[PDB]
RNA sequence: UCUUUGUAAAGUGCCUUCGAAGAGUCGAGUUGUUUGGGAAUGCAGCUCUAAGUGGGUGGUAAAUUCCAUCUAAAGCUAAA
RNA sequence: UUGACCUCAAAUCAGGUAGGAGUACCCGCUGAACUUAAGCAUAUCAAUAAGCGGAGGAAAAGAAACCAACCGGGAUUGCCUUAGUAACGGCGAGUGAAGCGGCAAAAGCUCAAAUUUGAAAUCUGGUACCUUCGGUGCCCGAGUUGUAAUUUGGAGAGGGCA
């Protein structure tokens, strides 16, 4: 909802979802709003950094 | 569709000031959205077409519609959603390849 | 096994009818319970009636359009024309119905003045304490009953005009037969090339 | 949000996206057992608007059925009746797969209550399914009035009784002139207009 | 499911009603009915509005 | 009663009414409407002719109650006006003041002219009307209105 | 009778921008069963497989043009 | 080397739950033939008996992807009726509803799809206490692949004013 809103500065994109139908239209529609997108390696690197478990995005 | 107040004919049945009352929203299934037209054309340009509809725009530059007309049908269910198909890969051909 | 002038009856008996034979004996039975289970709710809901606030409505299919019946509830656009809310109103024992639409005015005139005159022969008690029991009306339709609306009048000035009605329906019923027919030749006509 | 997007996105399964998934994923599922816990909904969205929520005690469950036709018992092929009742072969069994997938997870954790199950995958030989459970004992589902009405001891394996989805759909429960038969159940239905009603004073 | 009561029609009850009513005039038929009212003044008869 | 049943009159002699030769059989012709065309078609031709066979077109759900329309005659009429009002009516027979009829409320769809208003001057609510009764009711000094 | 819940919640009017509404599903063909349902009432197997001023229905198959009526593929609910 | 995460196990792990009986009525599956047709094979019996799975004091159905063609009605169920009718049927034997209308009883609704984003506001469990069909404090856990609030089409949501 924020990378539809154009109000994302910047969005990592976890590779390691099990469901890839859950971020496969992240770097399209990234593509599409203009939103800077970076696929990084890691969802539970994602959920450290926000004090979850995974986050798959951020 | 004012009625004449007999009982046959065209208008048949009885002159009553009418009201015309207030619209349901439903009724308005049918109306996209601001927000689904976005999302089905951004699925659209992630999914691609099908394999049948991969054939589609080949019978339509190579055999015209009503050779489409006629798979369709037979793919899709009634005559009536081959005509809303065929037009749709008209609109895929047409925006895209020419300009 | 056909013997006699006698006409050909269609008795339905050839299946295991006899283990579906529902005998009422308990017609009594069932009205006396009916009638205590009728008591017991105007027992327990004891300031009001047992049942709610019914429409005027017109029935459906000419057998029967000529007659006014009870409807289901009020249409929000008859209850928010009578100065209250749905809520509130199915809460003041006003039915109401969804569905229903108002595409007649006679019908919305009847059902608001309905509504009218049930709001200025109900009270409502006070949500706290005070409840000035006031002698339950067991049935609002009594109250309130439907009137079938008149139509005319006794007596009124015969006027002949000349033309017949007999001529009116025999060229209605051929001007609805032949309306495509009609059309149809007034394409081929101005298709004059 | 994101559910928008997959609920789109799911419905092209002709797309090369989606079928290199369901190649790999209908791999993946029969290569375990034929009833198997799934740690999460692969529908997240199809799920979710089916009535899953992900809090504990919502439990969802693959199964994999046989496709194809009911073969009838009683051996050889010989019925011993009329010819009409001959047929061994192309019988249909008048429920679902969707329904029997229901049901033999219905019956593995018998503890849990079938709230739904939606379509996955298929190939020629089995038909992929994904059952969505509720545990009527968790004290999440027991508070929460949302989902309580689970607990009730009427809804005690409504999949083996006909109340699910595909139950009410292949019962026939729906309203209308299509429906005649079968509105308010069939036998209901078959009993009332096929009984004697006789009144004390016979009408 | 043998048929137990029987349809009167509601006119013919009546009729056979307003029969007996009639029948509970002149002491004939009360006499020739039981009802020992050989010493009572008139023949039907009724009573002050206190009982 | 089967005290006045004659069951209990043969009591005592052997066959009960069947015969001796006859000796009644549980179904010796078939059961119910069986062979009427084989062994009981002098029974279905002379009392049931037409019985077999197809006329006419199929209705695939047909509703009466769009073919309702009752008939009312010319020979009443004024039995829809009420009798504390009928014979005021009848005389002062004259227009300006005419008993409108409602033969839809009533209960009519279609008026008939089978015979012989008085002379008064009706004013009838129908919806169908046939040439004859309107030709009596106008014969009369009344009209028809048409209604829905 | 006792707490006051609460710088909380709810309902009404006008203007404006909108208004997300359920997919191997709907629908179609075929097969079997069933129905009063008849060029196919419902269900089920297989094959194909949607749309968004769309879809279902309107008891005769089809094409073209209209109209009317609901809003499916998720769910709860006493009483007779 | 260490700490995660995903997935999958193990335990006489902490707490629960299922089986069986009864089955008149109820929800499905599966499913005959005798019989009738004066034979018999479609049909009928019968969408029944037997068999199997599953509930409750009722069950089911249920707030319209309904009925209609009206001046339109309005969740479901049931009774009177429609009606032995429309229709089905070696159009044979036979079968056979539904709409309207009167009545009994009447009741309504909630999720998914919206960014709370200026603060996962949500929840199980453990432990301590208490006023124990539970509450509060603390702490692990669930959970951002989405739990709360808001909204359910009859609408409704976001701004502006009243």
């Amino acid at each position: 909802a924020l990378i539809e809103n154009k109000k994302a500065k910047l969005v990592l994109i976890a590779n390691d979802v099990d469901p890839i139908e859950l971020v496969v239209f992240l770097p399209a529609l990234c593509k599409k709003m203009g939103v800077p997108y970076a696929i990084v390696k890691g969802k539970a690197r994602l959920g450290t950094l926000v004090n979850q478990k995974t986050s798959a995005v951020a | 569709t004012v009625k004449t107040g007999i009982a046959i004919g065209l208008n048949k049945g009885k002159k009553v000031t009418s009201m015309t009352p207030a619209p349901k929203i439903s009724y308005k299934k049918g109306a996209a959205s601001n927000r689904t037209k976005f999302v089905r054309s951004l699925v659209r340009e992630i999914a691609g077409l099908s394999p049948y509809e991969r054939r589609l725009i080949d019978l339509i530059r190579n055999s015209g519609e009503k050779r489409a007309r006629k798979v369709a049908k037979k793919r899709l269910g009634s005559f009536t959603r081959a005509k809303a198909k065929v037009e749709e890969m008209n609109n895929i051909i047409a925006a895209s390849r020419r300009h | 096994a056909i013997s006699k002038n006698l006409p050909i009856l269609k008795n339905h008996f050839r299946k295991h009818w006899q283990e579906r034979v529902k005998v009422h004996f308990d017609q009594a039975g069932k009205k006396v319970s009916r009638r205590n289970a009728r008591a017991t709710r105007a027992a327990k809901i004891a300031p009001r009636p047992l049942d709610l606030l019914r429409p005027v409505v017109r029935a459906p299919t000419v057998k029967y359009n000529r007659k006014v019946r009870a409807g289901r509830g009020f249409t929000l656009a008859e209850v928010k024309a009578a100065g209250l809310t749905a809520a509130y109103a199915r809460t003041i024992g006003i039915a109401v119905d969804h569905r229903r639409q108002n595409r007649n005015q006679e019908i919305f005139d009847a059902n608001v003045q309905r509504l009218k005159e049930y709001q200025s022969k109900i009270i409502v008690f006070p949500r706290n304490g005070k409840a000035p029991e006031a002698e339950q009306v067991l049935s609002a339709a009594a109250t309130f009953p439907i009137a079938q609306p008149a139509t005319d009048v006794e007596a009124r000035a015969v006027q002949d005009n000349g033309e017949s009605a007999f001529r009116t329906l025999r060229l209605a019923r051929s001007e609805k037969k032949f309306r495509g027919i009609r059309e149809k030749r007034a394409r081929e006509k101005a298709e004059a090339e | 949000g994101a559910y928008k997007y997959l609920e789109e996105l799911q419905r092209k399964k002709q797309s090369d996206v989606l079928r290199f998934l369901q190649r790999v994923r209908v791999w993946e599922y029969r290569q375990k057992n034929v009833i198997h816990r799934a740690a999460r909904p692969t529908r997240p969205d199809k799920a979710r608007r089916l009535g899953y929520k992900a809090k504990q005690g919502f439990v969802i469950y693959r199964v994999r059925v046989r496709r194809g036709n009911r073969k009838r018992p009683v051996p050889k092929g010989a019925t011993y009746g009329k010819p009409t009742n001959q047929g061994v072969n192309e019988l249909k069994y008048q429920r679902s797969l969707r329904a029997t997938a229901e049901e033999r997870v219905g019956r593995r954790a018998a503890n849990l209550r079938v709230l739904n199950s939606y379509w996955v995958n298929q190939d020629s030989t089995y038909k992929y399914f994904e059952v969505i459970l509720v545990d009527p004992q968790h004290k999440a589902i027991r508070r929460d009035a949302r989902y309580n009405w689970i607990c009730d001891p009427v809804h005690k394996h409504r999949e083996a009784r006909g109340l699910t989805a595909t139950g009410k759909k292949s019962r026939g429960i729906n309203k209308g002139h299509k429906f005649n038969n079968t509105k308010a159940g069939r036998r209901k239905t078959w009993k009332r207009q096929n009984t004697l009603s006789l009144w004390r004073y016979r009408k | 499911w043998r048929k137990w009561n029987v349809k009167v029609n509601h006119n013919e009850k009546r009729y056979a009603t307003a029969s007996a009513i009639a029948a509970t005039a002149v002491a004939s038929l009360v006499l020739a009915r039981g009802h020992r009212v050989e010493k009572i003044p008139e023949i039907p008869l009724v009573v002050s509005t206190d009982l | 009663p089967s005290r006045f049943t004659k069951t209990r009159k043969h009591r005592g002699h052997v066959s009960a009414g069947k015969g001796r030769i006859g000796k009644h059989r549980k179904h010796p012709g078939g059961r119910g409407m069986a062979g009427g065309q084989h062994h009981h078609r002098i029974n279905m031709d002379k009392y049931h002719p037409g019985y077999f066979g197809k006329v006419g077109m199929r209705y695939f759900h047909k509703q009466q109650a769009h073919f309702w329309k009752p008939v009312l005659n010319l020979d009443k009429l004024w039995t829809l006006i009420p009798e504390d009002k009928r014979d005021q009516y009848l005389k002062s027979a004259s227009k300006e003041t005419a008993p409108v009829i409602d033969t839809l409320a009533a209960g009519y769809g279609k008026i008939l002219g089978k015979g012989r208003i008085p002379n008064v001057p009706v004013i009838v609510k129908a919806r169908f009307v046939s040439k004859l009764a309107e030709e009596k009711i106008r014969a009369a000094g009344g009209v028809v209105e048409l209604i829905a």
